[PDB]
């Protein structure tokens, strides 16, 4: 067989009566989840995977763009000098798992090597009819509600020697982040367990040291649109933007409580789908609360550190294909002959 | 055809800020990382940082953190470099530059997908000159010639304390060109330029041939003709 | 960070010659990542090679890129006039310090001249003393200022011409800047020149105030 590009279909456990928008979308875009999921191990088979060049990622991006365009309608769209107005009702918006499945004539191969970094040969391969269920969570900096690594933190990068390449981190132990807009209406905050977060950075440093045996520094974002300089996400149908300086401000040499992140709810946002701004209605009243798992990170490594005893990493993101890649890295589509 | 076109030369006082523009054409601006490279006159190339026009994310070399800001206006296909707290160390030429494309007409294209470092398309460069000086015409002093080396005498004029570049120097109204060396100007610690122009001439022609250096400095609209003779 | 070293920094070569430019990386790289540029007169550089050995647009086949591990070379099989430039290798964000191609010629000793400050300049409270080294080769030259036989430091600046089109020589000025008061305080001003074309260093000097 051979790698191929096709249109995968999607499956989900959506319900007809839910007005939550992922359910509504999946009701017409997907089939019910597979009643009979089977993995078939391929004996003695080796296969090349590349999470960074994977058309599954490209289709998922297209699909979640259509989900958002149908679901979260802004009052006004500012694409170019133009202005496009429409009805702007508040909605229930909470991701559900979506599976991607092979059409007839095709197969999805799955890397079963738990230590696979995302690019290169995999010695332990199976065939599947569908991926696992993936929540299409849109966020920057912190990856939420995703899959976890089994034994140790994973550092995934097309080539980490190249400072222009995005770094996707996968955690082993999830870290709860709890965000609240209490009953100024735009003001909110996120809480993170300090001990857990510090243990998380320790584990991440341990793996990064395998690539750079140096002092490892975490520093905050140093530029870009608000969406990428903050941890942005949505909750309760509202868009949150959280300062992550208190998460990314530490130095870890070879040796010798609660973190509070302030947040703001924005009405003016930069679309991730395409270039342009969108305006949404002022915030709903009442209490808004989201409790999520941090399961990964998107990082950038400072370049040009010509002769330093340290490497510096900062939170990054913005290309949501990196979010889809963090889940789809172990899959590829092939045409069976 | 891909083109990167930068804004013109700027003169700025120490402590001030400066913004350089890089207007692109001939490709999809938002799909390719922009880089900036510094070159101090007479020195090598130094990478300063990159910026992703999709979202405006950046990556600055440690040496320039606190100094540089890289931004864009996607609607205008334009990238910007802003330098703050200017010092004499910032006097240099600045290039915007991008590497090869990689999307290959695929549906979703991000500059971070590419290699970046096969730098291929450069802006023409923008000179930034840091000096507290305002426009000032030169003083012109004689370099007066016995002093024979290589069988010949030498004379010239010292063109001192002017701003900005350039000055033009000729000898005997352009009739004397052989043996003339006009040195590159140096920006002095004062913030003013100076240079010398010299010429070697037969030692047996002094006092029988007149030598006049003609100095023109357009920014101050000044012209100086200085006769150079041996001091008796 | 993977550093890039180019040495020699200056190659003295001749038309028609085979020229080899060297680039060394601080650790092993994939040849996919090594790039060569050329730059003329501080203008925008232009691409010569990518991926170690693949010639960029407009680059003729007398340019050959090769290498692996940490050692890379750009070879020009037969040098032409248009090839004279500064060549930079690039690996990711790192640049080498460049190799300049220079026109090789025979040793030529400088002719040396010293000029005292003009009376007109002295009126303004500053004194410039100029030392001229004319039409020499090679480029390397040492110019030392002495005032009353005391070695001067940090109060002079050198400027050099580009290699002359007709005779391939350099010329250089060294300018000593003193306060009027400092100039009037001392008597003997001297610039001493050391250069390959001079068997023994040459000193030109004057006494302040004397014809
Ligand atoms: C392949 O991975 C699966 C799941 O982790 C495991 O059960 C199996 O033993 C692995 N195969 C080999 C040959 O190790
Ligand atoms: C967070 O992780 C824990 C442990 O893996 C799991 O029980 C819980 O369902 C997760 N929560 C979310 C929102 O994914
Ligand atoms: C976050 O909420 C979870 C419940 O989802 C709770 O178990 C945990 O203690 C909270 N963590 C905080 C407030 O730091
Ligand atoms: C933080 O997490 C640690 C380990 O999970 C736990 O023992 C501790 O009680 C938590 N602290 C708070 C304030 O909840
Ligand atoms: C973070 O966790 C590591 C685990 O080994 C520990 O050594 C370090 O002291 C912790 N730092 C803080 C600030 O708690
Ligand atoms: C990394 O550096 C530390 C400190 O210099 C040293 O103890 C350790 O052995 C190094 N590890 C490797 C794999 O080079
Ligand atoms: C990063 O931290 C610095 C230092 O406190 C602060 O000035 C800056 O605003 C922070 N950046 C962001 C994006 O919050
Ligand atoms: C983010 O938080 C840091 C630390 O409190 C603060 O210095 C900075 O101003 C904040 N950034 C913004 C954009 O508010
Ligand atoms: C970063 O952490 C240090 C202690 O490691 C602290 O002194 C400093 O105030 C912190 N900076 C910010 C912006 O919170
Ligand atoms: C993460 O999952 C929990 C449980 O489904 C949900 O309440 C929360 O809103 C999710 N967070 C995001 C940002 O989707
Ligand atoms: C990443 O780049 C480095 C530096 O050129 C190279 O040595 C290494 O082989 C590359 N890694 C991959 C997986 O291509």
């Amino acid at each position: 067989w051979k790698e191929a590009e096709t249109t995968l279909f999607c499956a989900s456990d959506a319900k007809a009566y839910e007005t939550e928008k992922h359910n509504v979308w999946a009701t017409h875009a997907c089939v019910p989840t597979d009643p009979n999921p089977q993995e078939i191990h391929l004996e003695n088979v080796t296969e090349e995977f590349n999470m960074w060049k994977n058309n599954m990622v490209e289709q998922m991006h297209t699909d979640i763009i259509s989900l958002w365009d149908q679901s979260l309608k802004p009052c006004v769209k500012l694409t170019g000098g133009s202005a496009i107005t429409q009805a702007c009702p508040k909605v229930t918006f909470e991701p559900i798992p979506i599976h991607y499945c092979a059409p007839a004539g095709f197969a999805i191969l799955k890397c079963k090597d738990e230590e696979f970094n995302g690019i290169g040969p995999c010695k332990n391969v199976s065939t599947v009819q569908c991926t696992h269920g993936i929540k299409p969570v849109v966020s920057t900096q912190l990856l939420l509600n995703g899959s976890l690594a089994e034994k140790e933190v994973k550092i995934r990068c097309e080539n980490i020697t190249n400072n222009a390449k995005t770094i996707i981190v996968q955690l082993v132990n999830p870290v709860k982040i709890n965000c609240t807009r209490p009953n100024d209406i735009r003001q909110a905050h996120c809480n993170v367990n300090r001990t857990e977060w510090n243990n998380t950075l320790h584990q991440v440093v341990e793996q990064l040291r395998k690539h750079f045996n140096k002092t490892i520094n975490f520093a905050n974002s140093t530029g870009g649109d608000l969406e990428i300089t903050t941890h942005s996400f949505n909750c309760g149908g509202e868009f949150f933007y959280c300062n992550t300086t208190n998460l990314f401000n530490s130095t870890w040499n070879h040796t010798a409580d609660t973190i509070i992140l302030p947040c703001r709810i924005k009405q003016i946002i930069n679309m991730w789908q395409r270039v342009g701004q969108a305006m949404y209605a002022p915030p709903i009243r009442g209490v808004i609360r989201c409790e999520s798992n941090i399961t990964g990170l998107i990082l950038t490594r400072d370049g040009g550190n010509t002769n330093s005893t340290r490497e510096t990493f900062r939170p990054g993101g913005g290309d949501m294909r990196d979010n889809w890649r963090s889940e789809l890295y172990k899959y590829k589509v092939v045409k069976i002959e | 055809q891909v083109q990167l076109v930068q804004s013109g030369t700027q003169m700025k006082e120490p402590g001030a800020s400066v913004t350089i523009s890089c207007v692109t054409s001939g490709y999809e601006f938002v799909e390719i990382l922009i880089n900036w490279v510094r070159q101090v006159p007479g020195r090598g190339l130094e990478w300063m940082g990159w910026m992703n026009p999709r979202g405006g994310g950046v990556n600055y070399a440690r040496q320039f953190q606190g100094k540089v800001t890289m931004t864009r206006d996607v609607y205008r296909d334009t990238a910007y470099l802003t330098l703050s707290g200017l010092t004499s160390g910032d006097t240099a030429k600045y290039f915007c530059v991008r590497g090869r494309s990689c999307c290959g007409g695929r549906r979703h294209c991000n500059g971070a997908d590419c290699f970046n470092w096969d730098f291929q398309h450069w802006g023409q460069g923008t000179l930034v000159i840091v000096s507290p000086a305002s426009t000032k015409g030169p003083s012109v002093f004689p370099l007066a010639p016995k002093s024979t080396s290589g069988g010949t005498a030498a004379l010239g004029c010292l063109v001192k304390d002017y701003f900005p570049e350039p000055v033009t120097v000729s000898w005997n109204s352009g009739a004397l060109t052989s043996g003339v060396h006009t040195f590159p100007a140096v920006l002095q610690s004062s913030g003013l330029y100076s240079l010398s122009s010299v010429v070697t001439v037969p030692s047996s022609s002094l006092g029988t041939q007149t030598y006049i250096c003609n100095v023109n400095h357009k920014p101050s609209n000044t012209k100086v003709d200085k006769k150079v003779e041996p001091k008796s | 960070y993977i550093g890039v070293t180019q040495s020699p920094a200056i190659l003295s070569v001749s038309l028609g010659e085979r020229v080899t430019l060297s680039c060394k990386t601080s650790q092993a790289i994939t040849p996919r990542h090594l790039v060569w540029h050329r730059q003329k007169g501080g203008q925008a550089p232009s691409l010569v090679m990518t991926g170690t050995s693949e010639r960029a647009s407009g680059i003729p086949d007398r340019f050959i890129g090769s290498g692996s591990g940490t050692d890379f070379t750009l070879t020009i099989t037969r040098l032409e006039a248009e090839d004279f430039a500064v060549y930079y290798c690039q690996c990711l964000e790192a640049f080498g310090q460049g190799t300049k191609l220079e026109i090789k010629r025979t040793v030529a000793a400088p002719s040396v001249f010293i000029f005292p400050p003009s009376d007109e300049q002295l009126k303004s409270g500053t004194a410039s003393v100029v030392c001229l080294l004319n039409n020499f080769y090679p480029r390397e030259a040492k110019v030392q200022w002495k005032v009353d036989n005391a070695l001067q430091s940090g109060n002079s600046q050198e400027s050099v011409t580009e290699q002359d089109s007709k005779d391939s020589t350099y010329s250089l000025s060294s300018t000593l800047t003193l306060s009027k008061a400092d100039y009037e305080k001392h008597k003997v001003y001297a610039c001493e020149v050391t250069h390959q074309g001079l068997s023994s260093p040459v000193t030109k000097s004057f006494n302040r105030g004397e014809c």
